């Protein structure tokens, strides 16, 4: 009597130890559940903050992409540390020793989610997907469904990320130019400003301790 | 999708394209002939000479006739992003 | 002839599990640990040798593994072997960023400063420098340090439901600043020899524009950026030292914090 | 019910244990069985899309496949919210406890998608595939086959997403081309467009704000 | 059915179990059919095909590769519905109610495909290999082996598959070839060709109407 | 599959891929050549000058002969996906 | 035939799993046999030719590895049909109806394997692995040990696919070379040379009916 | 009646034993060193992982014939006719492999497992047990089975820089330099028949 | 496989590729050349000018010596393929 | 394995890395500054003038220097393999 097995007797004390439909699910999508859940956290902000930086310097993978994946994942758990905090004294602390049911503790584990969600989409992304829903009102953070709320998340994420992107591509885009037209006024038409920038955009990076200041504005931004 | 649609949207679209460029590329080349010119009674051999002046007269086309552009660019892709539904048959 | 009863075959299997995903988490992200030419099988293997001393004088923390307290404590082993390999793919990030940097300035790859499309970056250099850090990692028993210090993490805090501080995660994650000061600070004379140089090819194109980058500046920039890197070599192995000890003193301080604000 | 182990007495009381033919086969489908189970959705379309996108912006890999993969599978499940819940009503429903049997559990939750990939599919791929094929009239939905239906929905889902990427391409065809003649013009020769062209497009990307439009228009488009 | 695990009881509340040579090497098997029943219905052609589209299209993964290969599956189930359902009928069916054993269910399924490996397979391969093979007098099909049927036929689909990829090659290669003569003549010396000649290689390719051509094209060339 | 058949393809495509360059190419390659002329007889020299009305050219050429190379394209690509399953073999 | 597993309950909800060793080693070995039989057999030289000419191809993963993997399934079926029949006649048909021992069937089923690798090991490598193990003289074929023929003929195997693979690597080299060389002095920085040599290697590859040879120059590579 | 799907389950789980088996052999730091050997080659699952474990288990064969024979003769001959009982057996199964592991395991190893194993003084090798030899002798194979492979792993990418820098020099930037340096690997590879050298130097250097 | 038998190859593969590289490459120079020459002559400082003469050229050498050299490419790997299984032993 | 080993072990690999291309790199920089002086001293100036004699001095290169370098790649190898054992600790 596994969890994840069915057994009914069929004919001559023939057991079919079959696998549950549920299971079946899990095991067809188990490749998919870090995709959903890395697109519900910050997952999707810092990542296209980190390859935009990457383009911005000039320097296409430069740092592997593992270790940038491991210091986006770093950021997701600082960020949304008060988000799980709530999960567990909400979900988990008032369930653990069997005090209150099932189904209201996958609504108590998914409200501060959807708060956290809400609190980051836009009202344009949200009013349009209603729209193209043709649901109701939705007067109440609690009346928005997962089916409206998801896309509208991400495609909210997306425009912030490429936001924050560009305004990183501001100060390295000036410095290029800045070098090209030097060089080019200099006679210099041949030499490619391209090489004699990427050793000046990595000190400048480096000087103003630009990392530092990109994890500032990812921790301050996104909260507010 | 027939191929005289992608003929008009095409041409929809190097309209825009000399819309955007005309300003920049005609100041340009307006800006080069003038110091061409000038460099005649100078008899100055400095090859690059017309770079600074060129940067300067497509930065004050960018800083004056910007919004335009931008205006035109914003509509053209808004245009595209809504009709977008409607170019499949 | 051989008995294997059930309690011994269970008691096994619940009692190793937890320890043993710890392992397993800062295997799969460490720095040789964590190697495609390694295959899972060992991955698994060296996990459960460390289990096998890990498991003895620890804790009885011996919950139902197909429950939500198995995924919650999963979390919580997962974000610790993942903080602790992470944090140490520091240094290597830093020399690989280095190595590429004066690749790029001498020119190695220079389809991705035109186009970003396809594959055509293959930093040897970098790879050539990875290669050495990871040898002199190997000579310092760094990979010794890091099971000591997972060993450590498991003495501080246990298997247990007490969440883990995120503070600690954030300011791991702002060190990461340190692979572009390391990059520069392992990469600055070469760096300043081919700008000097590219410079002077530029002074060269001045009297003569006949003369192109092509032509003449990638074959000199190349010979004279593979004398560098022949004689900057030697500067490796003290950058090396300062480098790992630096990282380790860094995820010391970090674990030690880490337990305060459960 | 499902497919799973069988136990067949034999003999004098020996027990048999072994698998189903019918398990051997999900297994071997299980390796693509995912692909085909999520392009029967409107994974590829969207997915196509979006990887036509990622090279428009001359950024390829900027955001990664995981972030794609999360975002298609967000917006399909936003798209076929009403099949999920048919399916779910009349075969899931009735299937998670066996109200009946397999056999037509796939055929239940199958109409819905059958008539789905129907409204989705054109006619002309319909009358090649038939014509191919050597069938009848196919005058009705039960007439046509899910042998019929299925490639030719891929091939008009394939249409449908080159078409839409390449009506894409011609915004950042059109800011390349332009910085490119600019930079030209100025004799700045050696200087690489994409370089200045990468914040410039991500610019007007978030000026026009067209993450919003994409998700709308595609969701209008994949709606007809 | 398939061979398994078998149990005898012995003494008090014994369970033997022990399995024969079928079951070890049906388990050892179960990694290789699914290739080797790929590998029979021509998956190889019709993958590689696209698989050369996606490289003739200059834009790698564009389509992910598991899109791809759900495609490839879907046209290989279109195109052989009439193997299938004889394989159902001939094979499945007689052994499913246990009315045929596997031994011969095996060679009974594998006829069709025998036939069909036949029709699709060059005279030169089966004499290549028929001569490596250093064999007899053989007159009959009937005669022919399937050692030497299965690579022929592999060289064969390889061969055509090639050959089909090298066709499409063609209007990309020019679409790439004038577009570059165009952006040297022009003297942008530094713009990359492939990012203007996507646009029009889709363009091209929705316009042709591609994907129709293409399918019907690996149909009518396959039966033949 | 014979290397004449594929000699005669690749000469199709070579005739097609030269009829569809050729308008551009050659009002390029006229613009550039009549604009260093005019500089040479001006005795003023900017090497970026011609630049502008050489894509000038190419943008009316394109307007101009666009149906015509657009059909031509598309015709030998039907042409080539119809023989498919002839020249298969 | 087979060893196999006693099991009896121990008290209130127990098992006791007996087992000797011969079936502890037999459930060890399950995972790795499969492995070892394609080790035995012509499988190395083919699959790392067939990898290295899709490295050759500049398309690497264009046929899937499946594809590969089941191609050289079949050419290795082609080779060994011999020693797989002797085998079957010698080894599995007077064992299947347990007609004679295992320990004994076995050694009769090497027989034919041990002949087919000293066909083609390589006397250097035979003497190579006699030295490091400090054997005698075996001057006899039956006095070489399995544990001198197993790794000799890994390494024989090996260094002939290389050859074989670097031989093959030729032609592609000299068109990619060629290509390139062409387009630096049209100028063309810009355009991948893999573009055009993808295409012209596929004319190549088909035009000289390459497929053909290279299956019967593998093939020939055995028997002498 | 669940005793029936909790026995398969259990030969479900043995068959994930073999996996320490491998450790107490050569396989560890032979089959890292050959996918150091891939990774080397510029070409990525070139010979699939089912070959490459395959021949590095004929490999282990090879060298671990005589610590199998010494097992045979004193752990499984006189337990398969049952003349001896299996928890004395299984000490006597590893004696040889206590002296096999001691001649490749680093002190710096043991050292480290001694102390965080809280272990008090030894007077003898032999009072070594498995719980910590095994990991430090799997952490010293992987440690020289790198050292191994990185030591191998120079040639080719010295190749590959050469043919990059001169594919450079020669203005063919858009050419990438793996498609060039793969046939050249491979022919230095087949020049200096390197799989027997590898092969060789595998052996002898885990026999001493 | 003796490293003498390794250089015969390469150098007979180096011959191959020469034989093909050495029209093409060399009618490209001739022209380059040629149209610098004018260049020079006449005071015209149109860098692209050449380009188009050079395609033409590369063109007309394709056209004419390419069964040529398509007949000494199959004909080599050919020979290449028939002695793969006698060149390893 | 010390780690002064290992450095070594990196400056030897450089060492040999740049012989190998030395030689090859130095031909090239010298026919290109070879035809830039001619290029020079004449009028004619375009970029792809120096490509094909880069190509084919280098080629002259690789046939003259071949046996040399492939003895020395043989030579460090082998020690390589040879000095294997010794480096292990």
């Amino acid at each position: 009597q596994l969890p994840g097995l069915i057994s009914q007797p069929l004919a001559g004390g023939g057991q079919s130890w079959s696998l549950s439909v549920q299971t079946l699910v899990f095991i067809t999508s188990l490749t998919f559940l870090p995709a959903i859940l890395l697109m519900m956290t910050s997952f999707t902000r810092i990542i296209i903050v980190f390859g935009l930086l990457r383009n911005a310097l000039g320097t296409p993978s430069a740092p592997p992409n593992q270790v940038l994946l491991g210091l986006a994942l770093f950021l997701t758990f600082f960020i949304m540390s008060p988000v799980i905090d709530k999960i567990y004294v909400d979900a988990y602390q008032p369930f653990s020793e069997q005090k209150i049911s099932m189904q209201e503790a996958l609504d108590k584990g998914a409200q501060p989610l959807r708060a956290f969600m809400l609190r980051q989409t836009r009202e344009a992304d949200l009013a349009l997907f209603a729209r193209l829903a043709n649901s109701g009102p939705l007067q109440g953070p609690e009346a928005v469904p997962m089916r409206i709320l998801l896309p509208a998340y991400v495609t909210s994420e997306l425009k912030t990320a490429f936001q924050i992107g560009f305004t990183i591509f501001i100060p390295f885009l000036i410095i290029d130019l800045v070098i090209a037209s030097v060089l080019m006024a200099l006679g210099m038409m041949m030499v490619p400003p391209a090489t004699i920038a990427l050793p000046f955009k990595l000190m400048l990076f480096v000087l103003v301790d630009g990392w530092q200041l990109l994890m500032g504005s990812l921790a301050q931004s996104f909260y507010s | 999708m027939t191929p005289e649609s992608v003929m008009m949207m095409g041409t929809e679209a190097m309209k825009v394209a000399l819309a955007l460029a005309a300003p920049l590329l005609l100041v340009a080349l307006i800006t080069g002939l003038i110091i061409s010119i000038l460099q005649a009674a100078t008899q100055i051999n400095e090859m690059t000479l017309s770079f600074i002046p060129k940067i300067v007269a497509v930065f004050i086309a960018i800083i004056v006739a910007g919004p335009w552009m931008l205006n035109l660019l914003l509509d053209y892709v808004r245009t595209l992003f809504s009709n977008l539904p409607y170019i499949i048959g | 002839m051989i008995q294997v009863t059930s309690e011994q075959w269970l008691y096994w299997l619940h009692l190793y599990f937890w320890p043993l995903l710890r392992v397993l988490a800062l295997i799969s992200t460490a720095p040789i640990l964590s190697e495609r030419a390694i295959p899972k099988r060992v991955k698994l293997g060296l996990g459960i040798m460390i289990t096998l001393v890990i498991a003895p004088s620890l804790p009885a923390n011996d919950t139902p593994l197909f429950s939500i307290a198995a995924l919650w404590l999963a979390m919580q082993q997962i974000l610790i072997g993942i903080a602790l390999g992470f944090t140490m793919q520091f240094a290597f990030a830093a020399v690989r960023t280095a190595g590429e940097f004066i690749g790029l300035q001498m020119g190695l790859s220079f389809a991705t400063f035109v186009d970003p499309g396809s594959h055509l970056n293959m930093p040897v250099l970098a790879r050539i420098m990875d290669m050495l850090a990871m040898l002199l990692f190997l000579t310092f028993n760094g990979h010794l340090w890091l099971i000591s210090l997972l060993v450590d993490t498991f003495h501080t805090l246990p298997i247990g439901s007490n969440p883990v501080n995120s503070n600690a995660f954030m300011a791991l994650a702002r060190a990461g600043g340190l692979i572009f000061l390391n990059g520069l600070m392992l990469a600055l004379p070469v760096i300043t020899l081919l700008l000097t140089l590219n410079l002077a090819l530029g002074l060269l194109n001045r009297m003569a524009p006949q003369l192109s980058i092509f032509v003449i500046g990638f074959p000199l920039t190349l010979t004279v950026g593979i004398m560098l890197m022949a004689a900057l070599m030697p500067l490796i192995a003290p950058f090396c030292e300062h480098l790992f000890s630096e990282i380790f003193n860094l995820l010391a301080d970090i674990v030690s914090e880490m337990p305060i604000n459960n």
